[PDB]
RNA sequence: CACCUCGAUGUCGGCUCGUCGCAUCCUGGGGCUGUAGUCGGUCCCAAGGGUUGGGCUGUUCGCCCAUUAAAGCGGCACGCGAGCUGGGUUCAGAACGUCGUGAGACAGUUCGGUCCCUAUCCGUCGCGGGCGUUGGAAAUUUGAGAGGAGCUGUCCUUAGUACGAGAGGACCGGGAUGGACUUACCGCUGGUGUACCAGUUGUUCUGCCAAGGGCAUUGCUGGGUAGCUAUGUAGGGAAGGGAUAAACGCUGAAAGCAUCUAAGUGUGAAGCCCACCUCAAGAUGAGAUUUCCCAUUUCUUUAAGAAAGUAAGACCCCUGAGAGAUGAUCAGGUAGAUAGGUUGGAAGUGGAAGGCUAGUGAUAGUUGGAGCGGACCAAUACUAAUCGGUCGAGGACUUAAC
RNA sequence: GUAGCGAAAUUCCUUGUCGGGUAAGUUCCGACCCGCACGAAAGGCGUAACGAUUUGGGCACUGUCUCAACGAGAGACUCGG
RNA sequence: CUCGUUAAGGAACUCGGCAAAAUGACCCCGUAACUUCGGGAGAAGGGGUGCUGACUUCGGUCAGCCGCAGUGAAUAGGCCC
RNA sequence: GUAUGAGUAGCGAAAGACAGGUGAGAAUCCUGUCCACCGUAUGACUAAGGUUUCCUGGGGAAGGCUCGUCCGCCCAGGGUU
RNA sequence: UAGUGAACCAGUACCGUGAGGGAAAGGUGAAAAGCACCCCGGAAGGGGAGUGAAAUAGAUCCUGAAACCGUGUGCCUACAA
């Protein structure tokens, strides 16, 4: 099971028992599949989807006429889904945010927010240096290295260009659905900037 | 947030005023200790005649401090000053009386002579 | 957001301010493009409060525009002479109390020699 | 923002006293022991509104055995019963974090009577 | 730190490969006909989008 | 010992950053035990992770205090000073004890004592351009390979059971909840928030009152939006396979017995390979799938020839941010909500001005949750993204099969 | 080698020993004296006031630190000289 | 690099509280050991400070008013053992 | 003499903005308005020192850390009773 | 770059308080016949047209090397240490 969506922002819900959760409302117009991959003429299994329907002057006609087998408008984003049954879906099926229920473990990936370039002390958490007493060693990367190998051993953390990664939070909950809206609160805070895309698929791991 | 070094208060009537922090208990490497946590102390500053005197080492639990609880409801409790209770290790508190409000999370964590004798919990 | 351009904060005010009231004086104006990106949105919220017209806005303004002469002509036989405050709330706002913002218009000119800096021509419609 | 404010309309309380900081109020929170189920009163000044919509808070500050004490809760808790503005207090601004090094009388804020 | 060991032509040629200029966005100005520089207004006759400024 | 360095190889300790060995401190597995149990002792395998906060001292070391599962030992120029410090050592001053007739001297002490360098190359962390991947393009992709992570406490139950005379007290098994570390995010708690709101002092200017502007660290002070944020919040190291280490075997002869081994066959660890997360076809071994365009013109030449209009498409340029040093990425260019403005809201502040009333007055109330309102929300082509330009295929050969 | 002082700007052994201070003090203060190697004008002992002197402790105060975050400006970055 | 702010803690930093923070103006109360009797001493520790009336012996006092804050900004000792 | 570093460091404390004029050419020159800075000075006189840098009319070779139509620069005249 | 330091307005310029120290710098052409005139340019500088045996002898002027810089291309080069 899996959907995409857009990451449309973050509250908070009261549930049962009147305990109080932050949620990330993601929304996600219904999906569609695009595409089927086999094993005979692809060699693995899964299911390419696509969403946010895009406007036509925005599409090429080689896109046009990629998504006219489903019959559908332009879309976004396209996305392919493994670990999937591939007998359940077929080119043109939608795919609903109904398809999660509340109380599913999910995992949801995103794309983290950009923070230009950073110093090692932020993108690495590495430890400053005195501030006083003489220090003129206040926000830099450390020692290089021994001076045997005569060069810098590779991973030798440094400054660079924070963010825009993969990445994939574990065993989120999905605290509501709502179909009308196509909209869900997953329980807690979910990678990527407002409107970015995010992907949830059932959780690996249970 | 109670640290190595930092002071607080003392909410019962044990003798001793003021204790410094020691240790921070239940870790190698924490830091930073709450309301319900208990710390190895001294004391610094005791009322003449009571049973605790200064510079005894002991272990107290914190009642009350300035960052204090969240609740499961998202409610938050802070107070406006640290204190804490000295304690025999089995939590019955060394003095008999305790002064000023106490959290309720003491409960939860089984300091249940602290929590009745406190003249307020919250 | 809003440019700093290469000003402290009061000094971007003063200046903002001064390129502001030329605007309105001369209702055609040369500068480079971040000033010219910048006194657009200063420019027109003056024009709204001088559409709105009220005391209040006429304060509101007075606060921000600079207490110059907008002009001067010969009447009654005397020398009559309005500020920069007086012509934005006696002219500009009539101008265009029928249009609804977007009163002024950048165009992109040759950059400046001793810079390179891109030039532009603002100016109200 | 609009889905958002569409989505929490539905748990936004409507039963909530027009008050603002300054003003004394009394919640009935729900509070439980285990099993049992209880009504504990926290009377106190407002010191803070904050938030909006689903996400707003507000805090109530008391002097009990000489200790300040403030509590934060969300303006739509369900755990609290009630809130009932005991008072309407004359102040001069949003936040009186200032009352927090005030004791006593200098704490005092005069009635207003809306 | 310096320089161990001088450059070479060929190291210093290589190096300024990227070091050029560039002329962009040149096009015929529909008033005269005079090549401008597209959303500027042409220096020759001063119009822009066909308008005299 | 004196082999490189005295036309200079920076010396202790500490900080930042680590990385590697295992003679292993804990965690994991196991044999023996003078192993009843709980603790242990010793030895074998095991380097995946972790292996602390202070008082004293320049210190290393060491003692001590308080914890921890543990507070390992070592190499890397006793790692790391063109990365930092400079307390010590080791200049010139001065002093004490001592030696010397004396100048002076003392691995004898004490107070004070300039730590320069704009990164050319390789190396490392990030980001682009060109070409290749054999017609040209738009997307989605397999994974050769690589990196990340790898830790652990406590409590409840089994069970006061096994064991033990008692005291005491389990293995295995099943749950709950933490510490440290770590990936994200701003709904909450807070921080910040120099073009938000308000109070206020001095002086000065708008002719004066009123109302405001300038400067005084943003003049100061009380708050605070977006964004960025931790101490705030959420999640993670879960289960599970394959082959193994030490160890334990089963069957079994050599060697009628015995024997874990020689053949044959199995169990077995935080260890190895997967499993989890991320990068990944410049993996020149350049992969794969879907979709789009179509075989044009001229001259040379049988040329895998040349250039010149193109198609699919891409870019130039212009409006920008969720992106950003610049490139790039992504959202748009009137086939338009990309940005500014306008309108309506929101956060935020806390009751504008001008009046009215009361008061001698400061001032209070009322008009009125008013006024103002950066980044936030929704509409609105009013302003500006106009007009245009550039680049961009016609697809080689051999041999199977059809 | 007297008075006085003494692990001292002098004590190597040495973090001497004891007490104070601290949770813990090779530093510091008080005391002892086996003074390696104090000692009376290269002065001995003490001393109010004074010291940008050296040393130890305490209150207040704070990013100094746990542990870093944000913001303003100059440079760095892009462009023209 | 220069500067502002910073939750909770408040020297745990460090060779060392280096740097930073805090005190700072005037009026009133009050002020220790020791002392060479001069000092210590601005010891320490505290209180007041704005605006409007009334009254003043002209320094005050009474009453009222406002703010979180009245040397409302700037310039002004940190202290003790 | 010419390279490399490299079109890199640097361009030496701080507020300018626009309109008009001049001109081959203007962020840099003139004029105007506003804004901002010093004001026990960044104001007004003088000694030393410098020695024409003073004034007027031209110039943009070189100098001015950019530009320059401008200058304490160059050219021509004058100026100290 | 020799020869006096000085073949040339040299003990000069410059440096130093002073004693003192102390440079660089020759060559058009036989003859200026030193490019009238025209074109671009504000000028500089160029292109013509001329002088000249020669102007790539045009005043930085006989010859004009090398370092260094640039233009055009016959061949090679984007899996290589
Ligand atoms: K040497
Ligand atoms: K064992
Ligand atoms: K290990
Ligand atoms: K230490
Ligand atoms: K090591
Ligand atoms: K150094
Ligand atoms: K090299
Ligand atoms: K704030
Ligand atoms: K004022
Ligand atoms: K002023
Ligand atoms: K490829
Ligand atoms: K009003
Ligand atoms: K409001
Ligand atoms: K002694
Ligand atoms: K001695
Ligand atoms: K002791
Ligand atoms: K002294
Ligand atoms: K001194
Ligand atoms: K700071
Ligand atoms: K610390
Ligand atoms: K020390
Ligand atoms: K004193
Ligand atoms: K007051
Ligand atoms: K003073
Ligand atoms: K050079
Ligand atoms: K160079
Ligand atoms: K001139
Ligand atoms: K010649
Ligand atoms: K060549
Ligand atoms: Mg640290
Ligand atoms: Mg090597
Ligand atoms: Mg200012
Ligand atoms: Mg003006
Ligand atoms: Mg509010
Ligand atoms: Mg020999
Ligand atoms: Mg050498
Ligand atoms: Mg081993
Ligand atoms: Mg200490
Ligand atoms: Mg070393
Ligand atoms: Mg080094
Ligand atoms: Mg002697
Ligand atoms: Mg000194
Ligand atoms: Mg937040
Ligand atoms: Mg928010
Ligand atoms: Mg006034
Ligand atoms: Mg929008
Ligand atoms: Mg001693
Ligand atoms: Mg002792
Ligand atoms: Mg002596
Ligand atoms: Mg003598
Ligand atoms: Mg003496
Ligand atoms: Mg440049
Ligand atoms: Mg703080
Ligand atoms: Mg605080
Ligand atoms: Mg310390
Ligand atoms: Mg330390
Ligand atoms: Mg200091
Ligand atoms: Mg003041
Ligand atoms: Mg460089
Ligand atoms: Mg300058
Ligand atoms: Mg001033
Ligand atoms: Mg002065
Ligand atoms: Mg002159
Ligand atoms: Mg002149
Ligand atoms: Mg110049
Ligand atoms: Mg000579
Ligand atoms: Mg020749
Ligand atoms: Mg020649
Ligand atoms: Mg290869
Ligand atoms: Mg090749
Ligand atoms: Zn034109």
């Amino acid at each position: 099971k899996g959907i995409l969506g857009k990451k449309v922002g973050m509250t908070q819900i009261f549930t049962e028992s009147g305990e109080l959760i932050p949620v990330t409302v993601v929304e996600a117009t219904p999906n569609v599949v695009l595409q089927v991959k086999t094993v005979e003429t692809d060699g693995y299994e899964a299911i390419q989807v696509g969403y946010q329907d895009k406007r036509e002057v925005l599409s090429n006609k080689p896109a046009k006429g990629h998504v006219a087998k489903a019959n559908t408008a332009p879309k976004r984003f396209i996305k392919e889904f493994k670990n999937v049954e591939l007998g359940e879906y077929e080119v043109g099926k939608e795919i609903k945010v109904d398809v999660f229920q509340a109380g599913d473990v999910v995992d949801v990936t995103g794309t983290t927010k950009g923070k230009g370039f950073q110093g090692a002390i932020k993108r690495h958490g590495q430890s400053r240096g005195p501030m006083s007493h003489g220090s003129r060693y206040h926000r830099r990367p450390g020692s290089m290295g021994p001076v045997a190998p005569n060069r810098v051993f590779k991973n030798k953390r440094l400054a660079g260009r924070m963010g825009g990664d993969r990445v994939t939070i574990q065993n989120l909950e999905v605290v509501k659905v709502d179909v009308e809206r196509n909209v869900i609160l997953i329980k807690g805070n979910i990678p990527g900037a407002k409107k970015s895309l995010i992907t949830i698929k059932s959780a690996v791991k249970a | 947030m109670i640290q190595q070094e930092s002071r607080l208060r003392v909410a019962d009537n044990s003798g001793a005023r003021e204790i410094l922090t020691i240790k921070v208990l239940g870790g190698s490497g924490r830091k930073t200790a709450n309301i319900g946590d208990v710390i190895v102390a001294t004391v610094k500053q005791a009322t003449p005649g009571g049973v605790v005197k200064k510079g005894e080492v002991v272990k107290a639990v914190i009642v009350r401090t300035k960052s204090g609880a969240r609740r499961a409801d998202g409610s938050y409790i802070k107070f406006d000053e640290n204190a804490a209770v000295i304690i025999r290790d089995d939590k019955s508190p060394r003095g008999t009386r305790i002064f000023g409000p106490v959290a309720r999370e003491l409960r939860e964590n089984n300091f249940m002579k602290i929590v009745s004798l406190a003249p307020e919990v919250l | 957001s809003y440019r700093k351009l290469g000003r402290t904060s009061s000094q971007r005010k003063a200046m903002l301010r001064d390129i502001t009231t030329d605007l309105i004086i001369n209702e055609r104006i040369v500068t480079t493009e971040a000033r010219a990106k910048e006194v657009r949105s200063t420019v027109e919220k003056m024009i709204t409060l001088g559409k709105r017209g009220d005391l209040h806005a006429r304060r509101q303004a007075a606060t921000f525009v600079r207490n110059e002469v907008a002009s001067v002509r010969e009447e009654d036989e005397s020398i009559v002479v309005e500020s920069a405050l007086q012509k934005l709330f006696n002219d500009l706002g009539p101008r265009f109390a029928e249009r609804q913002g977007g009163y002024t218009r950048i165009l992109k000119t040759e950059p400046r020699r001793g810079d390179a800096a891109p030039m532009v021509v603002i100016e109200f419609v | 923002n609009p889905l958002i404010q569409e989505l929490t309309q539905e748990q936004l309380r409507t039963d909530i006293p027009a008050f603002r900081p300054g003003d004394t109020v009394r919640v009935h929170a729900k509070v439980v022991e285990g099993t049992r189920e209880r009504i504990q009163l926290f009377e106190g000044v407002v010191i803070k509104r904050r938030g909006a919509g689903i996400s707003e808070t507000y805090t109530v500050r008391k002097v009990s055995n000489g200790v300040g004490v403030e509590r934060t809760f969300p303006l739509h808790t369900p755990r609290v019963a009630q809130i009932e503005v005991v008072r309407y207090g004359k102040v001069r601004r949003a936040k009186l974090y200032y009352l927090r090094a005030l004791h006593g009388k200098a704490a005092r804020i005069k009635e207003i009577r809306r | 730190a310096v320089p161990a060991r001088r450059t070479s032509k060929a190291k210093k040629a290589k190096r300024r490969t990227h070091y050029k200029l560039t002329i962009k966005g040149l096009n015929a100005c529909s008033n005269c006909g005079e090549m401008k520089k597209s959303h500027h207004v042409c220096p020759a006759c001063g119009h822009y989008d066909g308008k005299d400024v």
